[PDB]
C-alpha cells in the first residue's frame, strides 16, 4: 500500500499493519503520486481530500488503466471534519447521474 | 475521526517511539495484493471490486506509551473497515460511468 | 559519593519547573501565542524552529542537559541509587537500539539522550556486528540493565521476546537493588511502579489467551494472580474491589485510556509527596517525574494547538 496525505498525517499511516508512503510534495501530490502508481507495485494507492488531483485525466493517461482503485477519499486531517459526506455526494452528481 | 484521535496525539511522543509501536503490532500488509480483489461480471462492463480487510492487530503491542501505543494499534482497524465502503463505491462509480455514457449515446 | 551537592544543584533547578498555571494559560492560546509563551520557559531556551519537529527537539534537549546529566555528577552508592531512576529512560533507547541493529534499519528515528549510557556507547554498540560484542560495549557503564540484558540474550535472538523478558527481568533487578539501598520514600514509590507495571502488562496483552501469572512480579501492594486472570477474561470488576491503594480511583472505570491515565497520575502523586523526605534520593525522584510530565504536556498542548483538535480531548490529559 501507500496513502498519499499531509506530512504529519502521512506519518500515522506508515505504521505496521498498514503501509504508507505519503507526504505532500505538491498541492495535488503529483511529484509522488505519478511515480508511485506508474509501477502499481502497491496493493492499494489512495489520495486524500487535503490534496486530491484536479486533473484526474493526468493519472489515467500515465497508469494506463488499473484493475485496482486509486484516489479513495480520506479526509487528510482532523479538525472535527465531516463535510466529506455531502461533498462526496455532490462529487457524484456533478460528473454522472442526474443534475440538480 | 477516531482513527486520527490517537495518531495526531502521538507525533511528538513518537519519532523515537515510532520503533516501539511498529514492533509489537502485526507486521505490514503485503504490497502485492494485500487487499482481497474480487472479479465480477455485471452490465456496464466487467468491473473489478475489492474489500480492504487484512491483519493489523489490535490492543496487543507490548511496552511503550501507556495509552497512545495500544490506542494507535487499534486505530489501524478504523482505516481498514472504513476503507471498504469507498472500495465498493469508487469501483461502482466506474461501472455506472459506462451505463450513463452508453445510455445518452 | 553523596547527594549533598547534587540535591542542592537540583533544588535551584526546581525553581524553573513549570507550575500548573502555565498549562492553564496555554490551553486558552492559539499556536502563535503558545510559541511566545513557551520561549519564556527553560524548554524554550533550546528552541530552534516554530514547527513540530523543532518543539519535539527543544523539549528533548532540555531533558538531555538538565536531567540526563545527573548520574555523572555522582559516583558509587549515590550513583547506583540515582541510576535506577535514569535506567527507565535508558531502557527506551536500548529497546530501539537493539531493534535498529537486529532489523537492519538505520541508526536514525530513535531516542537518544544521555543518562547512564552515553551517546558514544550507543554509536559503538550500533556499529558492533556480533550481538555478544554489542552486549560487552553496553556492559561498559555498569548497571543492572546490562546484567538483565545479558541473561535474556543467552536464551534468545528473537526480537519480540528479548523485548518482554528484558523488561520483566529488568524491573525484578531494579527492585532487589532498590530495596537494598533503603529509604521509606523510595520503597513506597517502587511498590507503586511495580503495581502500575502489573496492571499495565495485563492491559497491553489483554485477551491474548496467555498466562495471568506472567503479569505479576513481586513488589506488590494489594494485586495478585486471580485479579490478573479475571482481568484477562475482560472483567474489570477486579478494579472495583481495588481500594486501600491510590488506584481507588480506577473503580467503576472500564476504558483502557482512563485506566492507564489513572496509573500515571497516581505515580505522579506519590513522588510529589516525597518532598517531605528530600534527604537522599527522594527529591531527585520528585524532580524526574515532574520534568517528564511537564515535557509531555507542552508536547500535547503544542499538538492540540497546531492541528486545532478539540479542547476537551486534551484538557483532561494535561492535569491529574
Amino acid at each position: 500500500m501507500a496513502v498519499i496525505a499531509d506530512p504529519e498525517t502521512a506519518q500515522g499511516f506508515r505504521l505496521a499493519g498498514l503501509e504508507g508512503y505519503g507526504a505532500s510534495s505538491a498541492e495535488e501530490a503529483q511529484s509522488l503520486l505519478e511515480t508511485l502508481v506508474e509501477r502499481g507495485g502497491y496493493a492499494l494507492v489512495a489520495v486524500d481530500e487535503a490534496l486530491l488531483p484536479d486533473p484526474e485525466r493526468a493519472v489515467e493517461r500515465l497508469m494506463r488503466g488499473r484493475d485496482l482503485p486509486v484516489l479513495l477519499p480520506i479526509a487528510g486531517l482532523k479538525e472535527a471534519f465531516q463535510g466529506h459526506d455531502v461533498e462526496g455526494y455532490m462529487r457524484e452528481l456533478v460528473r454522472k447521474t442526474i443534475g440538480f | 475521526q477516531a482513527a486520527k484521535e490517537a495518531y495526531a496525539a502521538l507525533l511528538l511522543a513518537q519519532a523515537f517511539d515510532g520503533p516501539e509501536v511498529v514492533a509489537g503490532a502485526a507486521l505490514g500488509v503485503p504490497p502485492l495484493e494485500g487487499v482481497e480483489a474480487e472479479v465480477e461480471n455485471v452490465w456496464g462492463s466487467k468491473v473489478p471490486r475489492l474489500k480492504a480487510t487484512f491483519p493489523d492487530g489490535a490492543l496487543l503491542s507490548p511496552v511503550g506509551t501507556p495509552a497512545y501505543t495500544l490506542e494507535a494499534s487499534r486505530a489501524f482497524r478504523r482505516y481498514a473497515e472504513a476503507l471498504i465502503r469507498v472500495a465498493n463505491t469508487e469501483t461502482r462509480l466506474k461501472k455506472i460511468g459506462e451505463e450513463i455514457k452508453k445510455t445518452t449515446r | 559519593d553523596d547527594f549533598a551537592y547534587l540535591n542542592a544543584r537540583v533544588r535551584v533547578r526546581r525553581g524553573t519547573l513549570l507550575k500548573e498555571s502555565f498549562f492553564q494559560e496555554a490551553l486558552d492560546l492559539s499556536f502563535a501565542d503558545f510559541l511566545r509563551l513557551l520561549s519564556e520557559t527553560v524548554y524554550g531556551g533550546e528552541l530552534a524552529g516554530q514547527g513540530l519537529p523543532d518543539v519535539d527537539r527543544a523539549v528533548l534537549r532540555t531533558q538531555a542537559k538538565l536531567v540526563g546529566d545527573l548520574p555523572r555528577l555522582v559516583t558509587g552508592e549515590a550513583r547506583e541509587a540515582v541510576r535506577l531512576l535514569l535506567l527507565r529512560n535508558d531502557l527506551h533507547n536500548l529497546q530501539a537500539l537493539l531493534r535498529a541493529k537486529a532489523t537492519g534499519r538505520p541508526f536514525e528515528e530513535v531516542l537518544l539522550l544521555p543518562g547512564t549510557l552515553r551517546e558514544e556507547v550507543w554509536r559503538q554498540a550500533y556499529e558492533a556486528q556480533d550481538p555478544a560484542g554489542m552486549a560487552q560495549v553496553l556492559a561498559v557503564p555498569g548497571h543492572p540493565l546490562a546484567r538483565a540484558l545479558r541473561a535474556v540474550l543467552r536464551e534468545t535472538q528473537d526480537l519480540a521476546r528479548v523485548e518482554a523478558l528484558l523488561a520483566k527481568r529488568f524491573f525484578e533487578d531494579v527492585a532487589k537493588a532498590a530495596k537494598g539501598l533503603d529509604q521509606p520514600a523510595l520503597r513506597d514509590y517502587l511498590a507503586l511502579e511495580v503495581d502500575a507495571e502489573n496492571l499495565r502488562t495485563a492491559f497491553k496483552l489483554q485477551g491474548s489467551g496467555l498466562a495471568p501469572d506472567a503479569f505479576f512480579l513481586k513488589g506488590g501492594r494489594f494485586v495478585d494472580r486471580v485479579r490478573f486472570a479475571r482481568l484477562m477474561e475482560g472483567d474489570y470488576a477486579v478494579l472495583d474491589e481495588l481500594s486501600g491503594t491510590p488506584f481507588s480511583g480506577l473503580s467503576g472505570v472500564r476504558d483502557l485510556k482512563a485506566l492507564e491515565r489513572g496509573l500515571r497520575c497516581v505515580l505522579l502523586k506519590e513522588a510529589k509527596k516525597g518532598v517531605q523526605d528530600p534527604l537522599g534520593v527522594g527529591l531527585v525522584l520528585a524532580y524526574v517525574k515532574e520534568r517528564e510530565w511537564e515535557a509531555v504536556r507542552l508536547r500535547l498542548l503544542a499538538r492540540r494547538a497546531y492541528f486545532g483538535l478539540p479542547r476537551a480531548q486534551v484538557e483532561e490529559e494535561v492535569v491529574c
